[PDB]
RNA sequence: AUAUGUUAAGUGGAAAAGGAUGUGGCGUUGCCCAGACAACUAG
RNA sequence: UUGGCACCUCGAUGUCGGCUCAUCGCAUCCUGGGGCUGUAGUCGGUCCCAAGGGUUGGGCUGUUCGCCCAUUAAAGCGGUACGCGAGCUGGGUUCAGAACGUCGUGAGACAGUUCGGUCCCUAUCCGUCGUGGGCGUAGGAAAUUUGAGAGGAGCUGUCCUU
RNA sequence: GGGAUAAGUGCUGAAAGCAUCUAAGCAUGAAGCCCCCCUCAAGAUGAGAUUUCCCAACUUCGGUUAUAAGAUCCCUCAAAG
């Protein structure tokens, strides 16, 4: 809980519509229906965005320091669009075993057919759900320690040990 | 043996009331509500006979607690078999069947006697807001916190 | 990812925070991370 | 029996026992628990007067 | 869905595909008709009754479960059918295919179905601890005094007492059991009888029903 | 009940060396719209 | 665990190992998730989470102990009167017989070794496993709803397709 | 297979204008788990449960009457004991 309590609260220049109980901004691409907190409440008395800070506890010290961050990037991905550029190798290299009185179910030893291997880069508007899906594809392989085989960002160390648990 | 007026049949009039459990906390409820069904709060209330009213919670799943009470707070039971322990939390207690939640609680805070079983019947539940006791014309009973 | 009693800062590029209610090292070094408990 | 009677009808008049009781002995009477009891029983209205000559000395 | 009853005769055997032995049970299944629909406006639950042997109507001085009048006449006289002599329940299959006063045929079932039969045991009566659960006997020489009998029942001063359960000595046999995961062989339509490819529970002459397994 | 404070653990309703960005009190200083202190680029 | 104290039992709380049958824990032997390695791949050093089930046949020393043979996914550590003799054996400890060695003037003693040597009871109360009679619901026959209760749950080895 | 979960891996994000799995929130994740699923006995004096069908003269239904694939008693028996 180390952050400037002070916040610049810029104004936005998007079409703004607070229903009271839920907040929704609707621009070029945005319209993304969110319900925000109903302890501090907001002064949008025009395009200049504005919360208030009532009651001045250290509950409401955070409170009050989350929700103005809270609506910036929602306003600013309704005009902006939050992409991430994914680099990594592509083999499909996946477990061992060789070919894809009883077989463990069936057959086994099974990759995945390399469709893109190249740089993706995903294009949303809610970074939380940017953040989501950019990870949840960037698991699929977690960068190794032998020569950084997998979907990563940027960072990586060379390593090749796996002998010991 | 002087002169001190007894209670008995035939003297004692038990009416109905019907208590909201709307915002109110578990314990502060069920303790209120305990004193009504003995009847304490009557001018000619008796120990060795029954003198207490009929209560009626219309709601009971909108009760709330304090702090962490409803991830703790867990309820026991034995089923007197070698290693037959089962448990439960307050809080999975509420979302299923929140009027067995009320009523023990409430079931607690009486004398374990043959007049206090009686007097734990006269105890009705419920998790909407309609009761089928419409022909008794039960009134409306503040708490008086 | 060390659990002793005892738990201090090895060098300053680690840094202390807490947790659910526990003292943790998060350390930028993934060989000096502990938690206390 | 008796204090557990009268504390009943004395919280009927928006009053506890412990005050009602201190009330009374600053007002002067002397009724014992047995009898404040009984009148509350019977005669209701002669138990009103009493209460308020016990809120008049606070 | 697809349920049935039937009487158990007894156990054969039959040759398939690539002269492979099969030992099947056979089970003659006929005069099934539906008697009532359970709804859930009405009851809670969907089901339907099914009826299975047949009996003689009205009679006077009869002092035995095979023909009078009364209570079951009327209740049977609700749908076209007659007296039945078993009755059951099936809350697995559909109640918008059936009408009260249908023929339930055993044509519903095909080669190669998997079934569950479930039926009463046999029954030996009062039995021991070596053959009620599968106990171990203690020496039968070397001077020993212990033989079929059960050993300890509890500890000794903590707990001074029997738990729940203890194994002992008692009536073993009358029980419901259901084999799951079951087959059929082939069915006949001509002696209306159904081939079961193993061994379902009970003794002879005994009411079994048959219900498509849910696994 | 009244009046004022403390605690967020059910502490209350079991222990110690030690450890710790919990929190409230007291003190003693060092900078502060010449602009501290986040923010940040010169070797 | 070996001890210290001497508070219950000397008008008796009668027994070491094995047999039969069990329950409970977790400081985890096997199976399951993870973390970090002065962590080549296999594989494993350590640490964290996790108790549901499963944890072998023989030879021998007198056996609780231990040593060995061959297996197994594994052959875990404990608590319950060092679980259990009104459920079993009597090998051990063991009582009258008799040898050997040392000790004693001798009767004899030895936490020395050896062969032989009677283990009593018809279940009243609670408890447990089965199975009926009597009433009660304001009910004569069938067919049922059921979350209150019990049981069961995750072991191996090959085949064969980037 | 389903639902929450543990260690843990995360995504946003704030009472040091940075940071940070966290104080809100969004995920993912065990023979985990008692939960759900599967199998069996089960009306619960918290008199309880439910559905379908069958059963009337006495005589103020006082029971003077009584009826119901309504119960036995007794007899031939075994898929039961």
């Amino acid at each position: 809980s180390r952050v400037g309590k002070k916040i610049i609260d810029i104004p936005s220049d998007v079409t703004v519509t607070f229903d009271g109980n839920h907040v929704t901004v609707k621009g070029p691409k945005g319209e993304l229906s969110r319900t925000l907190n109903e302890r501090m409440t907001f002064k949008q008395e025009e395009n200049t965005i504005e919360v208030v800070r009532p009651s001045d506890s250290k509950e409401d010290r955070t409170n009050h320091g989350t929700t103005r961050a809270l609506l910036n990037n929602m306003v600013q991905g309704v005009s902006q669009g939050y992409v991430k550029v994914l680099e990594l190798v592509g083999v499909g290299y996946r477990a061992q075993m060789q070919g894809k009185p009883v077989e463990i179910k069936a057959e086994e030893n099974i990759t995945f057919s390399v469709e893109k291997n190249t740089v993706v880069k995903v294009e949303g508007i809610s970074k939380e759900q940017v953040g989501a899906l950019a990870s949840n594809i960037r698991s699929v392989r977690p960068p190794e320690p032998y020569k950084g085989k997998g979907i990563r960002y940027q960072g990586e160390y060379v390593r090749r040990k796996e002998g010991k648990t | 043996m002087r002169q001190t007026f007894m209670a008995n049949e035939s003297n004692i009039e038990r009416k109905w009331y019907v208590i909201d459990a709307e915002g109110q906390t578990l314990g502060r409820l069920s303790s209120e509500v305990a004193s009504i069904l003995r009847g304490k709060n009557k001018v000619t209330y008796t120990p060795h006979v029954d003198t207490g009213d009929y209560v009626i919670v219309i709601n009971a799943s909108k009760i709330e607690f304090t702090g962490n009470k409803e991830t703790d707070k867990v309820y026991y039971r034995h089923s007197n078999h070698p290693g037959g322990i089962k448990s439960i939390t307050a809080g999975e207690l509420r979302r299923t069947n929140p009027e067995r939640l009320i009523e023990n609680s409430i079931k607690g805070m009486l004398p374990s006697t043959r007049l206090g079983e009686k007097q734990g019947k006269k105890l009705f539940v419920y998790g909407g807001a309609e009761h089928p006791h419409a022909a008794q014309q039960p009134e409306n009973y503040e708490l008086r916190g | 990812m060390k659990v002793r009693p005892s738990v201090k800062p090895i060098c300053e590029k680690c840094k202390v925070i807490k947790r659910k209610g526990k003292v943790m090292v998060i350390c930028e070094n993934p060989k000096h991370k502990q938690r206390q408990g | 029996l008796w204090i557990t009677r009268i504390n009943a009808a004395a919280r009927q008049h928006e009053m506890s026992y412990s005050r009602l009781m201190n009330g009374l002995k600053k007002a002067g009477i002397d009724i014992n628990r047995k009898m404040l009891s009984e009148i509350a029983i019977s005669d209701e209205k002669a138990f009103a007067q009493l209460v308020t000559k016990a809120k008049d000395a606070l | 869905t697809k349920g049935i009853l039937g009487r158990k005769i007894g156990m054969t055997q039959v040759f398939g595909e690539n002269g492979e032995l099969i030992p099947v049970t056979v089970v003659e299944a006929k005069e099934n008709v539906v008697l009532q629909k359970k709804t859930v406006e009405v009851d809670g639950y969907n089901a339907i009754q099914v009826g299975f042997e047949d009996k003689k109507a009205y009679k006077k001085d009869a002092k035995s479960n095979k023909y009078a009048n009364k209570p079951a006449e009327g209740h049977a006289k609700k749908a076209d059918a007659a007296p039945k002599r078993f009755i059951r329940e099936f809350r697995n299959v559909d109640v918008d295919a059936y009408e009260v006063g249908q023929e339930v045929s055993v044509d519903t079932f095909v080669a190669g179905d998997v079934i569950d039969v479930t039926g009463v045991s046999k029954g030996k009566g009062f039995q021991g601890a070596i053959k009620r659960h599968g106990q171990s006997r203690g020496p039968m020489s070397h001077g020993s005094h212990f033989h079929r009998a059960p050993g300890s029942v509890g500890m000794a001063s903590d707990a001074s007492r029997v738990f729940k359960g203890q194994k002992m000595p008692g009536r073993m046999g009358g029980n419901t059991v259901t084999v799951q995961n079951l087959e059929v062989v082939q069915v006949d339509t001509e002696n209306k009888v159904i081939l079961v490819k193993g061994n379902v529970p009970g003794p002879k002459k005994g009411l079994v029903e048959i219900r498509t397994s849910i696994k």
